[PDB]
């Protein structure tokens, strides 16, 4: 049970991990792997204007560069992990 | 052993057995017992008495059909189903690719190389037949000392 | 020109049957302008039953 | 020098504390795999120095071994008994969120150091006493790596003993070696 | 050469039929026995006339039905006709292999092989090369008329020995 | 500019030739003339197009037919005792016997009987009446017009997607495992929970009543408070009747495992849970690479940073990004392998696990679905491989492709021809020479002599299932494994039930037989893989012939020189490997056939004893089963099987046919077709009549196809028949 104690303090921890564990090692493989590439051009640079990477979605004004993207993806794991201890704990 | 019963105790052996000498046994009843075909299915109910005989007494594992089936895993009860005549087999089998690998070398070195392989020097032959025995401690030995590969530099190898 | 006459090569050329081979050299043309000039004969035949081909020194090493 | 006489590899000097040459199989040939390799086998190694006592000291104060003492996470209700005490925040999820938390925080904070030798050795915060600022500093990294490799050959077999002999701990695994020595072997295991 | 080649399997269809032909025209209207009073009892009575129409009937009441002595002829004397039935199948199908393929295919094959045996130093000096074409369909049409020759010997054999 | 026009070399033909290779290369469009890479990839999505837009027109003509001509409630109302129609015939050559003969099913004409199990698939997901599938069949002419739409629409300049689109496979990836993965298996469960489980246990749960039936009685309030197991608290019991309210649960996502005891198929509601699982692990792993937001991964770089330290492969994967996403023949190739190894996964489950209702006691029915998918997807594998040839020719760069692990296969390419060379050889002398042994004991009256080995590998493995027939008791057959005592309350309930069965078809009772064809099957495989990975390896070149690239993919050959060079492209490697995939999935599906069609009525022995050799499989199996097969019709009359009797036939024509185009080769008929022209042009009254097209023989690779596909056609027609009239015959 307590659903809203679970998933809030669930998604939360994976968010205290994104935003401080790790946020170093999340942002030098958004770097190191950076855009994807076909042929040694980007998919924007080829020609591709779905494939352009969004900027003012990605505009945060968090000091360490955590954006809502980062938002959606460390809280979608804090909710899966949320939803895992919820089902194992109701059984 | 994988639902097997062992064919000393199986009754689907036994009968097998039985309707076998059953099937020789009404051969033998439109012949002379003194006649010379006779004696032929007469030797021939011996030679089946001897074969079930002797597959009862190897701890054999027959199934439901009452045939005997070989465990091939490895089995210390199984050994002689195929780990010791697989070892037999390939002393025999690597005997004969060491005395084969063996002779090639030997030719390879001579005058007409292609004159040796259609008419086998067989004083060149039988003297390496003969050491083909001793073929475990001599094929691991040139791996060892990498006589038994070659180098990929000098191998004739087809463009990419 | 050439390795020398008379001399075990390898053929480095990746076209021919005797790639990684060893062969005999038994010619080879002076002559400037010539790009095959070392004649090379082998113990073993090609497909086309031949053993005679010409290489040039760029496609070959003594060994 | 892990055999007399054997020639040591190029990569492997004797510089390194512990470096006795032993590397068959040249897994360490990889100069940016072997730096690896000794940041590698000393977090492993720090990790078995502190299992050995996390094993023996429950086992020898009778609140079980540590396979006994791990199974209540799967049952419902364990309780988490700590010293014979059951704590209040022993849930599997509590205990869990805790321990990807905590060590992920330390772990991650481990692995920022861009300095080869601080990753192996830190000091500092890490060594209040100052015994790395001290006289001996050489043979006490050899030091970590000797009781090192003999807590990880420890736990390599603590954990082979539970496989072997379910239900069991190591140290009555010694208790069950030290009644009749001559007939509870490790042959036990090899022959059925 | 290659018109020899094709005239062989022509000769196969040919020289088949007419002993099918002879085979079921002869125990359907000949071969039999004749009991008291005049009766003639043939060993497929009667069915050359309605059967040998189709080629269902072919496969049916020749192919199959006389064919119920090759294969159930195991644990007898008969049985080597059944194992020669079985590879006579077995040579028509590898007559298969040398007709269908072609030389340069197992040139490189056996190409491949050459290196596994330079690889352990057990290359010939005789060159390994594929057969020839022509030569290929020769291994190709031997195997077929042996393969399938040997496979109407079994089968005849078998059946009129059998019912004879 | 004749046809073909996308082809300007085969418009100067003056022969017959240009009217058979424009329809040959008609779709292999990177191969035309003045032709484009946007060209190429817009031509590619748009037949992506109409090639669904033909699988729903055909769905849709398999709905109507069934909803039209065939008796769906009928078969609703009882499966067991009605056979399921497919179409009605309207034959104006049936004589009276073959109108008579040919109704079945209780229909007022001559009906087709279904044997692809499509009435089964239906009526498990929900279908129940005609007009639920006439409106499937309208549903899906307007998702069929959709897609036409949509090829059309995007050959329009406005709505042309560039080549930077289309080798985006990040973002493809990304929507595929997301969307096509994910979100149609979350809509699937959708269906399975809100329709087929509600009409399992009798509800009726259409559109007009979707928002008012609620699928559990507390819906989506325990799933928003954590509370899952509400929704697997009270399955369908052992009583359950499928289709009837009656032994029924209130359980949505159960995970009972095993089989429904009634339908010996797979539970409605663990279908829904697998399609839950299969949808949530699919969107979450459908957010891995990196699209437009930053996160994500360049697979580039996953493939750049994928080398070992060691050397041992090389660069490793560098490199092979822009390999595959260059290459349409890469794509396809991997597609085609994961598709054949996946409709063989099919294949192999759902015959021992049946997934519909009434699908494992229709037994023909299940024997033409195991063969549809493993002939399927023996052509599937064998394009794959085919597809790595025309790779190897017409895209594989060395220059990009420098000593990674796809130019280190070309490296080595000799190792692995001559490794599966040795296997293939191992696994025939051995294989043959224990089939032949046990031919020679049987001969030789001594059934007792056989070489019989059991399987005890596999036997082990099916211990370790479950199986307690063999004793080897290790774990999930003993009590004091771990891995069953984890399982124990969870699955292993039905799995063990399900197992433990001797009827099912669920992991049956293996013996020598089956070892020996499991050799066969090896042997298959272990061959086709040689002449596959020997073309596609030998693609570029070989000693023989090092410029087999510059010849093109399916050239003829390269002369009598120099030994002579027949089949010596990649191409001849498929079409010899394509003999080899039919004699391989021959194999499989005799073996199939047999374990079956002696499981079925019961001797399970005929097989145990029969199948360790040859004349068992000639006589007990192609000899007993077809013996109301070619007596489908007689002298005496005709029965239903009549033209099951002329397909067997049929295929024996097709097949012998194919050896005509085999066996005899071009000049023969060339020389022959010379003078059929001088004859037409001296004849009086038909020299008159022209030709425009120059009538010669077929070319020498059309010979080979034409050879090939009458094979095939011949192959698949004579076991189509054999295998659904020795079924549908002798049920049993
Ligand atoms: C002189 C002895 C000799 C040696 C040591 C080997 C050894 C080798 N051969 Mg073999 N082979 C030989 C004779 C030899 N062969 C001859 C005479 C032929 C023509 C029949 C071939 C045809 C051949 C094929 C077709 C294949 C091999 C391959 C192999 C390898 C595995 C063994 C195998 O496949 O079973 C042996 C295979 C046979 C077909 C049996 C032939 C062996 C004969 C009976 C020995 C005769 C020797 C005697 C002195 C004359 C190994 C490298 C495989 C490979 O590529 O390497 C992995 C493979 O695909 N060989
Ligand atoms: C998604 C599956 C798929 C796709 C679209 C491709 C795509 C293509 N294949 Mg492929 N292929 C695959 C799977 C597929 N194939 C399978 C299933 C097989 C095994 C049977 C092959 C075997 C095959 C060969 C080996 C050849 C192609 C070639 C081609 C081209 C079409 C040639 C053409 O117009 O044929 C038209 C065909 C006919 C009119 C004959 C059909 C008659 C039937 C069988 C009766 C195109 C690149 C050719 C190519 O790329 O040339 C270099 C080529 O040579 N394919
Ligand atoms: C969420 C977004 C979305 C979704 C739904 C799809 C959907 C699809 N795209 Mg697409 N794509 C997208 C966005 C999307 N894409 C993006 C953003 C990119 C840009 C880079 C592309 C670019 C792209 C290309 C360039 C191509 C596709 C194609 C396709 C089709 C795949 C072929 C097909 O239908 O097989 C259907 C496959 C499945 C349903 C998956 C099934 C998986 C296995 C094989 C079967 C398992 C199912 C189950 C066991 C069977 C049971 C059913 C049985 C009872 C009958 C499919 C309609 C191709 C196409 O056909 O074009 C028309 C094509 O050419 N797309
Ligand atoms: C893409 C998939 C898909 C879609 C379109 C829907 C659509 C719907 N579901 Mg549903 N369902 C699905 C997945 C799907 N389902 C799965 C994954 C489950 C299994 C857990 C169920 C089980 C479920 C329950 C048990 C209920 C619905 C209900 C609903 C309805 C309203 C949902 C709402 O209020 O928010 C709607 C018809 C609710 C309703 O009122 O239906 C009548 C309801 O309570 N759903
Ligand atoms: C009793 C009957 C018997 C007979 C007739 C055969 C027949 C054959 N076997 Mg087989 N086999 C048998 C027993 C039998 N096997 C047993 C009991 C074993 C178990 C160990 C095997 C395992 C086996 C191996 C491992 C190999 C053979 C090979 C051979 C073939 C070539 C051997 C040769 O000339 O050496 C050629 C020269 C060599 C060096 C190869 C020998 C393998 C070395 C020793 C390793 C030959 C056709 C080969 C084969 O079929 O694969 C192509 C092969 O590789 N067999
Ligand atoms: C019954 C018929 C039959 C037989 C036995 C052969 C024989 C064989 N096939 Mg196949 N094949 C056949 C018909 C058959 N095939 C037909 C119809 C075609 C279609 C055109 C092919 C085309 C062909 C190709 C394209 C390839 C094979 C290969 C081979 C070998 C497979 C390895 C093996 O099993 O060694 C065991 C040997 C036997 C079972 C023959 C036993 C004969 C005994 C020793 C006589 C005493 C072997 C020589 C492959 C090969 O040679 O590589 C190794 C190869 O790549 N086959
Ligand atoms: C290269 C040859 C080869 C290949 C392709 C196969 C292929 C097959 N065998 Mg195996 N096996 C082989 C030789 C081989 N086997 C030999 C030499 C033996 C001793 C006679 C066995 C004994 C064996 C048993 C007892 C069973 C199989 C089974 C199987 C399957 C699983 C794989 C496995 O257990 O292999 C294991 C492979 C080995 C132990 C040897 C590998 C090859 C060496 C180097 C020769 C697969 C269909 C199962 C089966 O038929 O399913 C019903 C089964 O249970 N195999
Ligand atoms: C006993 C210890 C044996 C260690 C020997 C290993 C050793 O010698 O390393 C050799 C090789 C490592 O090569 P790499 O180039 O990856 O590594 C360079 C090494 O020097 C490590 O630094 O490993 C293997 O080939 C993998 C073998 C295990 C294969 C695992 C297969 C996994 C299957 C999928 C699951
Ligand atoms: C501290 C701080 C702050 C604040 C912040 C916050 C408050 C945050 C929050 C956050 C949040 C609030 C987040 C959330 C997120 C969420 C999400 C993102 C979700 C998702 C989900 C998912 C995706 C799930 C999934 C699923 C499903 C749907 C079903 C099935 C199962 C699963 C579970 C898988 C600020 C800025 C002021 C600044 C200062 C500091
Ligand atoms: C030439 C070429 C190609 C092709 C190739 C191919 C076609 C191949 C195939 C291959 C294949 C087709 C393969 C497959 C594979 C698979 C696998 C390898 C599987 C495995 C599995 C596993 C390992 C799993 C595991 C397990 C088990 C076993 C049991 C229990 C459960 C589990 C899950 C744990 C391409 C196109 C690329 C291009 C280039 C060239
Ligand atoms: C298989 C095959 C080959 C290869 C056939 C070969 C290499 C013949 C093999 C003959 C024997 C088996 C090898 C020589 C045997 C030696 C006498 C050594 C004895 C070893 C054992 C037999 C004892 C072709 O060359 C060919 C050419 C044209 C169309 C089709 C085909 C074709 O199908
Ligand atoms: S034309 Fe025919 S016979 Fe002549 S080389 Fe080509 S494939 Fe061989």
């Amino acid at each position: 049970a307590n659903t809203a104690l679970t998933i809030t303090l669930s998604t939360g921890a994976l968010l205290f991990l994104g935003r401080f564990v790790f946020l170093p090692f999340q942002r030098d493989n958004v770097s190191r792997q950076g855009l994807p590439v076909q042929n040694g051009v980007t998919h924007f640079d080829a020609g591709d204007s779905r494939a352009q990477e969004v900027t003012s979605f990605l505009k945060t004004n968090d000091p360490a560069g955590f954006t809502i993207v980062d938002v959606l993806a460390w809280g979608a794991l804090g909710h899966a992990v949320g939803f895992f201890i919820l089902a194992t704990i109701n059984n | 052993v994988a639902g097997l019963t062992p064919c000393k105790e199986s009754k689907g052996f036994a009968k097998r057995q039985k309707q076998e000498i059953k099937k020789l046994e009404g051969r033998l009843k439109l012949y002379a017992p003194d006649s010379a075909p006779a004696l032929a299915i007469n030797a021939t109910i011996e030679k089946t008495k001897r074969r079930f005989e002797f597959y009862g007494n190897q701890g054999l594992l027959c199934g439901t059909d009452g045939l005997p089936h070989l465990i091939v895993d490895g089995d210390q009860a199984h050994l002689g189903e195929f780990v010791y005549p697989g070892l037999v087999f390939l002393y025999i089998a690597g005997w004969i690719g060491w005395v084969g690998r063996a002779y090639l070398i030997d030719v390879r070195t001579s005058k007409k190389p292609t004159e040796k392989e259609i008419i086998i020097d067989v004083p060149l032959a039988l003297r390496i037949m003969s050491k083909g025995l001793t073929w475990p401690v001599a094929a691991i030995g040139e791996l060892r000392s990498g006589k038994l590969v070659e180098k990929s530099s000098n191998i004739t190898v087809s463009p990419r | 020109i050439g390795p020398k006459r008379g001399s075990i090569v390898k053929v480095l050329r990746r076209e021919s049957y005797w790639f990684n081979d060893t062969g005999k050299v038994v010619a080879v043309d002076q002559a400037p302008g010539v790009r095959y000039p070392v004649v090379v004969r082998f113990d073993k035949v090609n497909y086309a039953g031949v053993s005679t081909n010409n290489y040039s020194p760029d496609e070959l090493e003594q060994s | 020098e892990w055999l007399p006489g054997n020639p040591r590899p190029s990569y492997l000097d004797g510089s390194a504390p512990g470096d006795f040459g032993f590397d068959p199989l040249g897994l360490g040939e990889v100069p940016e795999n072997l730096e690896r390799f000794k940041e590698s086998e000393l977090i492993h190694a720090r990790w078995a120095m502190l299992a050995v006592p996390g094993v023996l000291i429950p086992e020898a104060l009778g609140y079980g071994n540590w396979v006994s003492a791990q199974k209540w996470a799967a049952t419902p209700g364990g309780q988490a008994t700590y010293l014979g005490n059951p704590v209040p925040w022993g849930n599997l999820p509590v205990i869990l969120a805790i321990e990807f938390l905590a060590i992920a925080f330390a772990e991650s904070q481990r692995n920022g150091e861009p300095d080869p030798e601080k990753r192996k050795y830190p000091g500092g915060a890490f060594d209040p006493l100052g015994f790395s600022k001290g006289a001996n500093l050489e043979e006490l990294k050899l030091k970590e790596i000797k009781n090192g490799r003999l807590a990880l050959v420890a736990f390599l077999g603590f954990a082979v003993q539970a496989i072997a002999y379910p239900g069991t701990g190591p140290l009555e695994n010694l208790k069950t070696h030290l009644a009749d020595p001559w007939h509870n072997t490790i042959a036990h295991v090899i022959i059925p | 050469w290659d018109h020899v080649f094709l005239g062989l399997f022509w000769m196969y269809n040919a020289i088949s039929v007419v002993i099918f032909h002879f085979s079921w025209k002869m125990q359907s209207d000949v071969w039999g026995s004749i009991s008291d009073q005049g009766v003639v009892t043939h060993i497929t009575g009667g069915n050359f006339a309605q059967s040998s129409i189709t080629i269902n009937g072919w496969l049916r009441d020749f192919l199959w039905a006389q064919a119920s002595q090759v294969i159930q002829s195991y644990g007898s004397s008969l049985s080597a006709y059944g194992l020669l039935f079985l590879g006579a199948h077995f040579v028509w199908a590898f007559s298969l292999m040398f007709l269908f393929s072609g030389r340069g295919y197992w040139q490189e094959l056996i190409e491949s092989i050459v290196w596994a045996h330079n690889k352990l130093k057990v290359a010939p000096a005789i060159q390994p090369r594929a057969l020839s074409i022509v030569q290929g369909r020769a291994v190709g049409v031997a195997h077929y008329l042996l393969g399938g020759i040997a496979t109407t010997w079994a089968f005849f054999l078998a059946r009129i020995i059998s019912v004879g | 500019s004749r046809f073909p026009k996308f082809s300007r070399g085969l418009s100067q033909d003056p022969t017959t030739r240009r009217i058979w290779f424009g329809i040959a290369t008609a779709h292999d469009f990177e191969s035309h003339d003045d032709m484009t890479e946007e060209r190429l990839y817009q031509k590619i999505f748009a037949s992506h197009f109409g090639q669904l837009a033909i699988i729903f027109l055909w769905t849709s003509g398999n709905l109507f037919h069934v909803a039209w001509q065939g008796n769906f409630e009928a078969w609703g109302q009882d499966p067991l005792h009605v056979r399921p129609i497919a179409h009605a015939i309207w034959d104006p050559h049936f004589g009276q016997p073959a109108v008579e003969a040919f109704t079945r099913g209780g229909a007022s004409g001559p009906v087709n009987i279904a044997y692809s199990g499509v009435y089964q698939w239906w009526y498990t997901i929900g279908l129940r009446t005609n007009q639920d599938l006439y409106g499937g069949s309208i549903f899906l002419l307007f998702v069929s017009a959709l897609f036409l739409i949509a090829g059309w629409l995007h050959l329009q300049p406005k709505w042309k997607p560039s080549v930077s689109w289309f080798k985006n496979a990040e973002s493809r990836l990304n929507h595929h495992l997301s969307g096509l993965f994910g979100v149609s298996s979350l809509a699937w469960t959708g269906h399975l929970v809100h329709v087929a489980i509600p009409e399992s246990r009798g509800e009726h749960v259409r559109w007009n009543n979707l928002l008012t039936a609620l699928p559990h009685p507390q819906g989506l309030g325990p799933f928003f408070a954590g509370q899952w197991n509400v929704y697997a608290q009270n399955p369908d019991s052992n009583s359950h009747l499928f289709g009837t309210s009656e032994g029924a649960g209130t359980a949505i996502l159960t995970f009972l495992g095993g089989f429904h005891p009634q339908t010996q198929s797979l539970w409605l509601t663990d279908m829904a849970h697998h399609h839950l699982a299969i949808a949530v692990i699919f969107i979450i792993a459908g957010h891995m690479y990196r699209t437009n937001f930053g996160i994500g991964h360049s697979m580039k770089e996953i493939l750049e940073a994928h080398t070992p330290p060691g050397g041992r492969l090389g660069r490793g994967h560098k490199g092979l990004y822009d390999t595959i996403n260059n290459s349409l023949h890469f794509q396809l190739g991997l597609a085609l392998a994961s598709l054949g190894v996946i409709t063989s996964l099919v294949a192999q489950h759902m015959y021992s696990l049946p997934p519909y209702a009434f699908l494992a006691q229709d037994f023909t029915t299940q024997a033409a679905l195991y063969t549809h998918h493993q002939y399927i997807a023996g052509f599937i594998m064998t394009g794959a491989f085919a597809h790595g040839a025309i790779f190897f020719i017409r895209d594989y760069n060395p220059e990009q492709n420098k000593d990674n692990v796809l130019a280190r296969m070309l490296e080595h390419k000799e190792a692995i021809i001559s490794h599966l060379s040795w296997a293939s050889l191992f696994l025939g002398f051995h294989t043959l020479g224990l089939y032949v042994h046990n031919d020679v004991m049987l001969a030789f009256g001594t059934p007792e002599k056989q070489i019989l080995i059991e399987p005890v590998f596999a036997q082990w493995i099916q211990s370790a299932h479950g199986k307690a027939l063999y004793g080897f008791d290790v774990l999930l057959s003993s009590a004091d494994s771990p891995a069953f005592n984890a399982g124990q309350t969870l699955w292993l309930p039905g799995w063990l039930d399900a197992i433990n069965n001797n009827s099912n078809s669920l992991f049956l009772t293996i013996g020598p037989g089956d070892f020996l064809v499991h050799h066969a099957i090896a042997l298959g495989l272990h061959t086709t893989t040689l002449i596959l990975v020997k073309g596609a390896l030998d693609a570029r070149g070989s000693k023989l012939m090092p410029d087999k690239k510059e010849f093109g993919y399916s050239f003829p050959c390269d002369g009598p020189g120099r030994g002579g060079t027949c089949d010596i492209s990649a191409w001849d490697a498929f079409y010899l490997a394509v003999f080899w995939m039919l004699n391989t999935i021959g194999w499989v599906t005799f073996y199939w056939h047999w374990k079956h069609i002696t499981l079925w009525q019961g001797n399970v022995a005929q097989f145990n004893e029969s199948s360790t050799y040859l004349m068992g499989w000639l006589r007990d199996y192609l000899w007993l089963n077809s013996s109301q097969l070619i007596n489908g019709y007689n002298p005496f009359g005709m029965n239903s099987l009549s033209v099951w009797a002329w397909m067997f036939l049929f295929g024996h024509l097709v097949w012998a046919t194919g050896f005509m185009f085999l066996i005899s080769w071009r000049g023969y008929w060339q020389e022959l077709i010379e003078t059929l022209a001088w004859a037409h042009e001296r004849t009086p009254l038909a020299n008159l009549v022209r030709w425009k097209d120059k009538p010669v023989a077929l070319s020498i690779v059309q010979a080979r196809l034409v050879g090939l596909a009458h094979f095939s056609v011949g192959y698949i027609f004579t076991y189509a028949a054999f295998l659904i009239a020795s079924t549908s015959g002798k049920f049993g």
